[PDB]
RNA sequence: GGUGAAAUUCUUGGAUUUAUUGAAGACUAACUACUGCGAAAGCAUUUGCCAAGGACGUUUUCAUUAAUCAAGAACGAAAGUUAGGGGAUCGAAGAUGAUCAGAUACCGUCGUAGUCUUAACCAUAAACUAUGCCGACUAGGGAUCGGGUGGUGUUUUUUUAAUGACCCACUCGGCACCUUACGAGAAAUCAAAGUCUUUGGGUUCUGGGGGGAGUAUGGUCGCAAGGCUGAAACUUAAAGGAAUUG
């Protein structure tokens, strides 16, 4: 799957979770992937999608809800954002996505 | 420390009005109470004020709803039969 | 005093391209008047002729077709494609006991854009020297051969209209390819297109049918 | 006083610069922030205005114009819509079923609203005391509680009077009577309990 | 006592199989314990074969049958068509005839 | 050679159908039935009686126009006795030796992928 | 009589006596 | 039209019939079988999804972790009950046509609830194989379902294979049938209902003459209907089972 794929990502990589420090990430250049939750508003999902072009990132519009992204970086909170700093055994970086 | 057998919430009215009405009420009136859960930011936090009105805490949507529910039977199935009937004048 | 035997206005059935006889039958109207017309009111009705009748050739006499009236010039009612069919009897004899049945369809959209449905029957076979007095294929079998005959179909269907699917059909060349891609699951028999149903159709367009006559 | 909630929704005026407010009943759905489109070539969503002619068959639509522009009048009470039930191209009329059951057509220019109309189920939970019926009518109209006519005296009401309570004739009253008469069943073409599946064909 | 190894009628290995309605008085009757017939016939009959294809067109035709699956109900089956009743040891015999 | 109708001979018990249409259909020619051709409601379907029928249904046939006709004969069917009745066979014989034409004829009964319940309840029209 | 019209009959027995108790609790 | 035969019934409102579309809800025909699967109820159109499972294969892992079970618990046909929805069909009630001495019926018409579904109940069927579960042993046969191993088998042709389906022998584990009688039994019959006065592998549960009676009473569960638990007094010589002759 591509949960499954996010979950190798956690147990072995590099990554941080929510909407500020991914844009730390981005403006350092140091996202590989960020992955966009469902239902993270617009105005958010069009302001990082901007990010991201000007870092030259690509972006994954992960198509569940925040609360499910959550339990995909395997959290018992919610993550509207993650963002790939190394993918550690992963092949998201180089897989469909 | 279970307080009533099975009145709940409908224990304000005491013995009055007859079992069957108390009881109806007590259904829709959980309905009418809870929270539920917010389709745009997440939380669960849509908690009712006025019949049809569904408006959220943090985050600050207000929705129309059903009168004791978020969303109704039919309200849910007519929005799956507009969507199909959208979808049928693309292709 | 009236007997509406005195009265009606009669006329002749034309089939069209792909067959054998585009003289077909005749019929019954009622003169046409100003106001209520022999025209505009019928005509545009459907006739169920055999295409065996309308091949020529008896290796036919089942597989039933049918033709609606789409125009008409005086004393001359073209009919052009409205379906098939196949014949009672003839099903009602394929399905014998004893062996497994397989049926499957799938609606989809010609060239010109016709809408429909085909379907396709099929039978297991016994082969000769196979001593179980039965042959049942297996389920996961029966899927199988279901999904091939759903790739295949699907096919054949969106080449140019039904004009060439008609022109396909009438072969039956769509039944072979199906046993072609199915004995490499198991044996089968029979194995027809059966039923094809019509649904959508666009607009009139006198251009394309005026192109099925002359 | 009203079953289902309102949805104040503001649109800029294609003519001077200046925001012009309506006011409409919000369907089930509809929401604060959402963006609402009106017109003949708009987009068939829940909460948009649409021509009863641009929407196909079954679509379901709330505050629908018997005329078209007269800015909205079947289907307007809390749980209520109607469906669209047919079209007739040539004479652009469309037909509907209302709420009630009855089938109307009216111009396909008429306009509706995509959905269902907000609060429905208000009336399946018990009023439970006459204060909350009170309050109820208290919003309305002076119209609560209601004497039974049967329980006056002649002076008052057809049906007031005798040693018992009884209405004393039919309560079946014909159209063709006069004010003064028509109090009981009007115009009653049966009466007694219904058994069975109502539902109009 | 039991007066047969097969119960009813043949079911052994299942708990239910849906009934069907008898061809006859319409009664009830699992499909299993239902007894069954093949009505093949032609379309035609006795004598009015030759008085057909005299006076149809083509050579010969073809000729068809109906075919239509016969289930009565025991008390139908018995009462008129395939029953008798057997003896104690001729009732075992399956063989058709 | 010919011109070509259609039969629709509906055979089902109490009565006997015959009546001959255009081949679409739409338009039909001439009918009569069993319960047409004698009285007395028992005997409404018998071949006797479906002869007599078949017999003026042959004429009109011919007092009009049609001189030949493929037979699409027709049972009760539905959730019902889906067996031929008495005197769709008397039909058939009685209008192939008439005066008119035969050629290519099926059944039409309707045989449902079964369901609606049967009628007669659980037990069967018993006695 | 019929096993279970008797089963019925005794149903109904105890429904008339489960009454006629109630009238004096 | 409906029937054994009728009648009530529908028909200038063109009925019944035909023909072209359309709607609604049910159902899954034929293929369907001494065939499959599930703890049992039960389960038969396609497709996707979702988690489940026996058998088999296994020179894998663990190592006595198991058998069976008062209490307690999960599911539990049909009808029935609560609140929505659905309400094509068939159709407890009721009203009718007829038949009858009568006819509250059987047959015919109308047709309420119901029938379907959601969310809750109810917990019962000849819920049957009227036959507890685990283990051992005792006897012949041909089929079949699933897995497997073998084979210079048959057929598919392409160029020969690979395959797939079929054939033959074996092996586990299924649903079953046949013939036997070592044996069993009051018999009917039974590969268990056998291996019991030559009476003991383990374990659960129920019966102790017939009625009274699943009645009374208490307890308990249930909205109800009812479920579970469940006596006595008193009466009585039989009731009952299989088989035989009539
Ligand atoms: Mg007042
Ligand atoms: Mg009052
Ligand atoms: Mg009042
Ligand atoms: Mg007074
Ligand atoms: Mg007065
Ligand atoms: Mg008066
Ligand atoms: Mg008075
Ligand atoms: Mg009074
Ligand atoms: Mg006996
Ligand atoms: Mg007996
Ligand atoms: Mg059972
Ligand atoms: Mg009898
Ligand atoms: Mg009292
Ligand atoms: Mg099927
Ligand atoms: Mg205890
Ligand atoms: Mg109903
Ligand atoms: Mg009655
Ligand atoms: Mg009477
Ligand atoms: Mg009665
Ligand atoms: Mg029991
Ligand atoms: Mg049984
Ligand atoms: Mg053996
Ligand atoms: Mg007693
Ligand atoms: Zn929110
Ligand atoms: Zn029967």
């Amino acid at each position: 799957s591509i949960n499954q794929k996010l979950a190798l990502v956690i147990k072995s990589g590099k990554y941080t979770l929510g909407y500020k420090s991914t844009v730390k990430s981005l403006r350092q250049g140091k996202s590989k992937l960020i992955i966009i939750a469902a239902n993270t508003p617009v105005l958010r999902k069009s302001e990082l999608e901007y990010y991201a072009m000007l870092s030259k990132t690509k972006v994954y519009y992960f198509q569940g809800g925040n609360n499910e992204l959550g339990t995909a970086v395997g959290k018992l909170f919610r993550v509207g954002v993650v963002s790939i700093l190394e993918a550690g055994d992963s092949d998201i970086l180089t897989t469909l996505a | 420390a279970k307080r009533t057998k099975k009145v709940g919430i409908t224990g304000k009215y005491g013995v009055r009005y007859g079992s069957s009405l108390r009881r109806q009420v007590k259904k829709l009136e959980i309905q009418q109470h809870a929270r539920y859960d917010c389709s745009f930011c997440g939380k669960k936090t849509v908690k009712r004020g006025a019949a049809g009105i569904w408006t959220c805490s943090c985050c600050k949507k207000t929705v129309a709803g059903g009168a004791y529910t978020v969303s109704t039977a039919a309200a849910a199935t007519v929005r799956s039969t507009i969507r199909r009937l959208r979808e049928m004048v693309e292709a | 005093v009236v007997d509406p035997f005195t009265r009606k206005e009669w006329f002749d059935i034309k089939a069209p391209s792909t067959f054998e006889n585009r003289n077909v039958g005749k019929t019954l109207v009622n003169k046409s008047t100003g106001l209520k017309s022999a025209s505009d009111a019928l005509k545009g009705r459907v006739v169920e002729v055999c295409l065996a009748d309308l091949q020529g050739s008896e290796d036919h006499s089942f597989r039933k077709i049918k033709l609606r009236v789409d125009e008409v010039q005086g004393k001359n009612l073209l009919t052009n494609f409205h379906g098939m069919d196949f014949t009672t009897d003839k099903l009602r004899s394929m399905v014998r006991k004893w062996q497994t049945l397989i049926e499957a369809n799938v609606t989809v959209k010609t060239s010109d854009d016709y809408v429909l449905r085909i379907f396709a029957i099929a039978f297991t076979r016994k082969q000769a020297n196979q001593v179980k007095r039965h042959s049942y294929a297996q389920s996961s079998h029966i899927r199988a051969i279901r999904k091939v005959i759903s790739e295949i179909l699907t096919k054949e269907v969106q080449g140019s209209t039904l004009a060439q699917l008609t022109s396909k059909l009438i072969p039956e060349v769509i039944n072979k390819e199906i046993e072609n891609a199915t004995k490499d699951i198991f044996p089968l028999q029979n194995i027809h297109v059966r039923k094809v149903k019509l649904l959508k159709q666009p607009k009139f367009d006198v251009g394309a049918l005026m192109a099925l006559h002359g | 006083g009203r079953g289902a909630p309102l949805a104040k929704v503001v649109f800029r005026d294609p003519y001077k610069y200046r925001l012009r407010e309506e006011i409409f009943i919000a369907n089930e759905g509809v929401h604060t922030g959402q963006f609402i489109y009106a017109g003949k070539k708009a987009s068939l969503n829940v909460g948009n205005v649409l021509p009863l002619g641009s929407v196909p068959e079954g679509t379901i639509v709330s505050n629908v114009e018997e005329k078209p522009g007269d800015r909205g009048a079947l289907a307007r009470a809390s749980g209520n819509y109607v469906i669209i039930i047919g079209h007739n191209p040539d004479e652009n009329k469309t037909r509907v079923r209302l709420p009630s059951g009855a089938k109307k057509v009216i111009s396909s220019d008429a306009r509706g609203v995509i959905g269902v109309i907000a609060g429905g189920g208000r009336v399946d939970k018990p009023l439970l005391k006459a204060g909350r019926a009170f309050h109820k009518y208290r919003l309305k109209r002076n119209s609560w509680p209601k004497t039974r006519g049967v329980a006056m005296n002649p002076v008052d009401h057809p049906h007031g009077g005798g040693n018992h309570q009884h209405i004393g004739k039919a309560s079946t009253i014909s159209r063709g009577a006069v004010s003064g008469q028509k109090a009981g069943l009007i115009a009653a073409r049966r009466t007694g309990l219904l058994r069975g599946s109502q539902k109009t064909q | 006592p039991k007066k047969r190894a097969s119960n009813g009628r043949n079911k052994k290995g299942r708990g239910h199989v849906k009934p069907v309605r008898c061809v006859n008085c319409s009664k009830s009757i699992p499909k299993d314990k239902a007894i069954k017939r093949m009505a093949i016939r032609n379309i035609v009959e006795a004598a009015a074969v030759r008085d057909l294809s005299e006076a149809s067109v083509y050579p010969e035709y073809a000729l068809p049958k109906t075919y239509n699956k016969l289930h009565y109900c025991v008390s139908c089956a018995i009462h008129a068509r395939i029953v008798r009743v057997r003896s104690r040891e001729d009732r075992k015999n399956r063989a058709p005839p | 050679s010919q011109v070509f109708g259609v039969a629709r001979i509906y055979a089902s018990f109490n009565d006997t159908f015959v009546h001959v249409t255009d081949l679409s259909g739409k338009e039909t020619i001439a009918r009569v039935t069993g319960g047409m051709k004698v009285k007395a409601d028992r005997d409404e379907s018998s071949p006797y009686a479906a002869m007599l029928a078949a017999q003026d249904v042959a004429a009109k046939c011919k007092e009009v126009g049609i001189t030949a006709v493929h037979v699409k004969i027709r049972a009760t069917g539905g959730t019902r006795t889906k067996t031929p009745g008495p005197g769709g066979q008397a039909a058939l014989r009685a209008l192939a030796r008439s005066g008119l034409r035969i050629g290519r004829i099926e059944d039409v009964t309707p045989v449902p992928s079964d369901s609606t319940r049967k009628k007669g309840g659980r037990r069967g029209r018993r006695l | 009589m019929r096993a279970k019209w008797r089963k019925k009959r005794t149903r109904r027995l105890k429904r008339k006596r489960r009454k006629v108790r109630a009238r004096s609790k």
